[PDB]
């Protein structure tokens, strides 16, 4: 149940950026994705990789088809980006991957 | 196939081994709750007595089937006791158990006329009656048919898919059995100087593999002293020769 | 004594795309044991609706179940050669069941 | 999923004839099962239930002629006797099956047809 | 099922003298070319031992006799037999041999052999009755003639057939079996040895040394056992029953001490019986 | 030695019908011996019918008559159902269970069934 | 059937006399031959098989041999209950079946 979504993030903001998750060969249609801020408790932002929870600005949305999922965070800006973590619930012991460490110019 | 919830088939684990590093390897299990200790120290401990109870529910379902938990799956489908030491092995089944047009071969007891009570199974479908009239085990106003059918979809959510859940009791007895798996045991050393415990035999001797043909089935050897000659582990069938460490 | 059914009308010709409300009224009120059935010559019956509120599994959104207590009613919408067939309602609220006469959707 | 029925015929006046229903795909036994009467050009008469989660046998008073009901659960079949016959019995049967809103089982037999004449 | 056949008259047992038999491994420890002494339930040197013919033959045409008797196992039980051709497919051993008593039953019709320990209510004759298949050119034996049901069941095991015929050898050999048969607080141990016997019927000189296959908890004692024939019915010619004849020798092992001598192999070869003679 | 239990008995069908003959045994078990069947006709002779093959393990059925009667077994309870259909005028026949032996390089028809009449 | 037997014969009481049949290389020439007895409305009774075997219970007084294609039952010791029809068969390649004469109706006379 390995993840190896994307390793940072390095390109101009206000573009639609996605980021990859990269599931290991078992597939499972739940999935979440957190926002982390330097030494901050993060937060769950994408719930089910398809449904919003109250409280997130639309910004960054997760689209996926099957094991991949990508969450194309649209027009990005120098206020929001932190890391990103994804979080994997199928298999029992709940992985999270390697994240991404969003940076922008 | 794993039988209906409402009437949950029982399988004793007793003479059989238990092993849950296969289990902890491959990771299948959507919920694998355990408790009491850590997983690592149940799976070394023997146990005298277990019980494994299969059904399918619902992942939602599942909840209902856990310690002191009230549900319409708990109250009449089925009941865990508020103290349990024994893991809870629940997995998605929707690949092999939904099919298309709807799965409807499984079925859950909705309602009953009393709340069931834990490891029983209601193997009556009478119809309950809420009203004062009796319905009698037919169709009537102010009552309702107690089994459901289920209704599992792969287009349905995970909560909603079919989980195959197994249920293991954990129990302690005088019953004993001939094998077991980790064996709480430490491993053992050999070319040394060790003391070693056996069978509840204390000895302290060099360990080396037997040049002997001592026969696999006894665990202890015999010597006219009456000191022990050779042993056999607990975990592999390996004859090793007793010898006491040079004086 | 016995629940009387009034299903009306017991017959009605139709035509391609309607929306036909088929009415089945029981003299005595059923708070929600009322079933729908779909029938033709030489064919067993098949439920629509069960308890006039949940459609029946593998059967088409256009067939409906409307009404409560004392009148109970059919909704067929999007009437198409293959629907038109004799519809039958159903009790189950006591002991004995009855079923109404059977209303014939048939092409005009 | 599947429901088959006893063989129908032209049965003279005041005579019995035991009728077969034999389930298949799910059981008989943890359902009820019905009796249902269609003359031609007739609407759908319920005739009686069988009720095996317990035990209990219900007739239908419009036609009361102990029409005995009663079943073989092991091999998923029901036998319903036709007693004390009388001409306008003349239909066919069915099988049924009531979703009484909580199941969806509402299953039914090909029909057969019981004649109630003495000319064959 | 439970077919019975008492035919005439029993006869009076045969009777032989088995100058070396009953020799086994009392102790699993391994010795090599050492001198031991073990008491422990053996068959006494030079000790008559009865035979009897499960199937008999007289000097005539037919005339097949069922004289095969119910036998009580005592302090130990020894079965001893040529059977180039394998009829005693299984022993039945049982305190009462009767429903409600945990019987131990042994199937050599399968490839591999099935012990089972359930009740089993036996006829007054049990044989294994075999009709031939139809299929795959094969004949399958039925233990449901040998007993009407089996309940209450303590435990089942399998294991690989204890009786083993190469066959080809015409003679000379005879593939010979020998097993040994003992029940100790409530354990059963069987022993399997195949020996090349040069004689006929008498057992040959030389000493013969039985191994455990198993040991098995059964936890209740047998006072009674009988063998069992595999019996297939004969068809019209210008139900069959007792096909063939058998014969068989039971030995009972009683407690003795006993010297062993270890060969360098550490297979025993010598065996003394201690109150046999003041040597 | 063995001989063969009572097969169809008495056994009356007026035309438009078809019957099966169950011939049972005892003695012997049913799949250790071959079944055979053949057409008796009162004041004719015999004329063979369904049968089991030794060579190549078939159930034979005879080509004159071969499809319009077909033969099924149950091992357990001995019974082998003869089911001949579609009734026809010179069709009715006496007709008397026969046995070869499973050994093969065998033809004589062994015990029988005493013989039973089907009606047209 | 396919085979050569005649509707009926006759012969004195306690007399010898034997009924045959006449197949083909087809039918008796490779295949062994049977022998059958019916009582009126009675159980056809196997009388020879083999051509050299009798069936339990038959009296030996019955033979039995086969000339080419030709098939005799040896029928000796005439008896007052020895009037019934005989029948002929042996293994059929040619249809692949079993086969019969019309059968013979002996009379002691
Ligand atoms: C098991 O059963 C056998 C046979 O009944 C018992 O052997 C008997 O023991 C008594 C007491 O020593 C003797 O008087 C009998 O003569 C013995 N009979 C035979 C056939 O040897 C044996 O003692 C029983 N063992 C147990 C533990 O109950």
């Amino acid at each position: 149940i390995v993840l190896t979504q994307s390793p940072f993030q390095s390109v101009s903001p206000k573009e639609k950026v996605t980021i990859t998750c990269r599931a290991s060969q078992s597939i499972s249609s739940n999935l979440h994705w957190y926002q982390q801020k330097p030494d901050q408790s993060p937060k769950l932002l994408i719930k089910y990789a398809s449904q919003s929870i109250s409280g997130i600005p639309s910004r960054f949305s997760g689209s996926g088809s099957g094991t991949d999922f990508t969450l194309t965070i649209n027009s990005l800006e120098a206020e929001d980006f932190g890391i990103y973590f994804c979080q994997q619930t199928n298999f029992w012991p709940y992985i999270f991957g390697q994240g991404t460490k969003l940076e922008i110019l | 196939r794993f039988a209906s919830v409402y009437a949950w088939n029982r399988k004793r684990i007793s003479n059989c081994v238990a092993d849950y590093s296969v289990l902890y390897n491959s990771a299948s299990f959507s919920t694998f709750k355990c408790y009491g200790v850590s997983p690592t120290k149940l799976n070394d401990l023997c146990f005298t007595n277990v019980y494994a109870d299969s059904f399918v529910i619902r992942g939602d379902e599942v909840r209902q089937i856990a310690p002191g938990q009230t549900g319409k799956i708990a109250d009449y489908n089925y009941k865990l006791p508020d103290d349990f030491t024994g893991c809870v092995i629940a997995w998605n089944s929707n690949n092999l158990d939904s099919k298309v047009g709807g799965n409807y071969n499984y079925l859950y007891r909705l309602f009953r006329k009393s709340n069931l009570k834990p490891f029983e199974r209601d193997i009556s479908t009478e119809i309950y009656q809420a009203g004062s009239t009796p319905c009698n085990g037919v169709e009537g106003f102010n009552c309702y048919f107690p089994l459901q059918s289920y209704g599992f979809q792969p287009t349905n959510g995970v909560g909603y898919q079919p989980y195959r859940v197994v249920v293991l009791s954990f129990e302690l007895l005088h019953a004993p059995a001939t094998v077991c798996g980790p064996k709480k045991s430490t491993n053992l050393v050999k070319n040394k100087c060790v003391n070693f415990n056996f069978n509840g035999l204390t000895g302290t001797g060099v360990l080396t593999e037997s040049n002997k043909k001592f026969l696999p089935f006894q665990q202890f050897g015999r010597d006219i002293a009456d000191t022990t000659d050779a042993v056999r582990d607990p975990q592999t069938l390996e004859i090793l020769d007793i010898t006491p460490c040079s004086f | 004594g016995d629940i009387q059914l009034t299903q009306s009308p017991s017959s009605l010709s139709a035509s391609v795309g309607d929306r036909v409300t088929i009415t089945c009224r029981a003299s005595q009120s059923i708070s929600s044991y009322l079933n729908w059935y779909q029938q033709k010559p030489g064919k067993a019956p098949k439920l629509l609706i069960y308890a006039a509120s949940s459609l029946q599994s593998g059967v088409p959104s256009r067939f409906s179940g409307s009404g409560s207590g004392t009148d109970f009613t059919l909704t067929i919408s999007s009437l198409q050669p293959e629907d038109f067939a004799t519809y039958y309602c159903q009790q189950s609220y006591s002991t004995p069941r009855t079923f109404g006469q059977g209303t014939k959707v048939e092409i005009k | 999923q599947q429901l088959v029925e006893s063989g129908g015929g032209v049965v003279q006046p005041g005579r019995s004839l035991r009728l077969s229903c034999a389930a298949s795909g799910f059981t008989f036994s943890s359902y009820a099962m019905h009796w249902v009467r269609q003359a031609p050009g007739k609407g759908l008469e319920w005739v009686a239930v069988i009720s095996y989660d317990g035990s209990n046998k219900y007739y239908a008073d419009s036609v009361k002629g102990r029409f005995t009901i009663s079943r073989d659960n092991s091999k998923n079949t029901l036998y319903l006797q036709m007693n004390s016959l009388r001409a306008e019995d003349t239909a066919v049967y069915y099988c049924a099956r009531h979703a009484t809103l909580m199941n969806n089982k509402d299953i039914w037999g090909q029909g057969t047809l019981v004649t109630v004449s003495s000319a064959s | 099922q439970c077919v019975n056949l008492t035919t005439r008259t029993q006869l009076p047992p045969a009777y032989t003298n088995s100058f070396t038999r009953g020799v086994y491994y009392p102790d699993k420890v391994f010795r090599s070319s050492v001198l031991h002494s073990t008491q422990d339930l053996f068959l006494p040197f030079f000790s008559n031992v009865t035979w009897f013919h499960a199937i008999h033959v007289s000097g005539t045409n037919g005339t097949k006799r069922f004289d095969n008797p119910v036998l009580p196992f005592n302090d130990g039980v020894y079965f001893a037999s040529t059977e180039k051709s394998n009829i005693i497919r299984g022993w039945i051993f049982g305190t009462t041999l009767d429903s409600k008593t945990q019987s131990l039953l042994i199937v050599n019709n399968a490839t591999n052999v099935v012990i089972k320990v359930c009740e089993f209510q036996f006829c007054n004759d049990p044989f294994l009755g075999v009709y031939y298949h139809k299929n795959n050119k094969s004949w399958m034996e039925s233990e449901f003639r040998v007993y009407s049901s089996a309940n209450n069941c303590t435990f089942e095991y399998v294991s690989q057939p204890f009786l083993m015929d190469l066959e080809g050898k015409q003679g000379n050999f005879k593939n010979l079996r020998e097993f040994v048969f003992k029940n100790i607080d409530g354990y059963f141990k069987i022993y399997s040895k195949h020996t090349p016997i040069n004689l006929v019927r008498d057992l040959p000189q030389g000493f013969s040394a039985l191994e455990p296959l198993v040991d098995l908890p059964i936890g209740i004692n047998i006072t009674r056992f009988q063998t069992l024939l595999a019996l297939h019915r004969s068809y019209l010619t210008p139900s069959g029953w007792t096909a063939g004849a058998a014969a068989y020798y039971v030995g009972y092992l009683q407690p003795r001490t006993f010297l062993l001598k270890y060969n360098e192999n550490g297979t025993i070869t010598d065996a003394v019986d201690c109150a046999l003679d003041p040597l | 030695e063995v001989q063969l239990l009572e097969q169809s008995g008495a056994e009356v069908k007026k035309p438009g019908a078809s019957v099966r003959v169950s011939c049972k045994v005892s003695g012997y078990t049913l799949p250790e011996v071959a079944m055979h069947w053949v057409r008796q006709a009162p004041g004719k002779g015999l004329e063979w019918m369904g049968g089991f093959d030794p060579e190549d393990g078939e159930t034979m059925y005879a080509q004159k008559f071969q499809g319009r009667v077909t033969m099924t077994e149950d091992t357990s309870t001995d019974t082998a159902y003869m089911e001949l259909s579609s009734l026809r005028s010179e069709d009715t026949a006496v007709y008397y269970c026969a046995t070869t032996t499973p050994f093969s390089s065998s033809y004589w028809f062994d015990p029988w069934g005493q013989g039973t009449l089907v009606t047209v | 059937s396919v085979l050569t037997q005649a509707p009926s014969v006759s012969g004195a009481p306690g007399q010898k006399v034997t009924i045959s049949c006449s197949g083909s290389s087809s039918n008796i020439g490779n295949n062994y031959v049977s022998w059958y007895q019916q009582l009126p409305g009675t159980a056809p009774k196997l009388l020879i098989y083999d051509n050299n075997k009798r069936p339990s219970g038959i009296p030996d007084r019955f033979s039995g041999s086969k000339s080419g294609t030709s098939a005799t039952l040896g029928i000796t010791g005439l008896q007052t209950g020895d009037e019934a029809d005989y029948y002929c068969g042996t293994w059929d390649s040619s249809l692949s079946a079993v086969v019969f004469g019309g059968g013979t109706k002996l009379t002691v006379l």
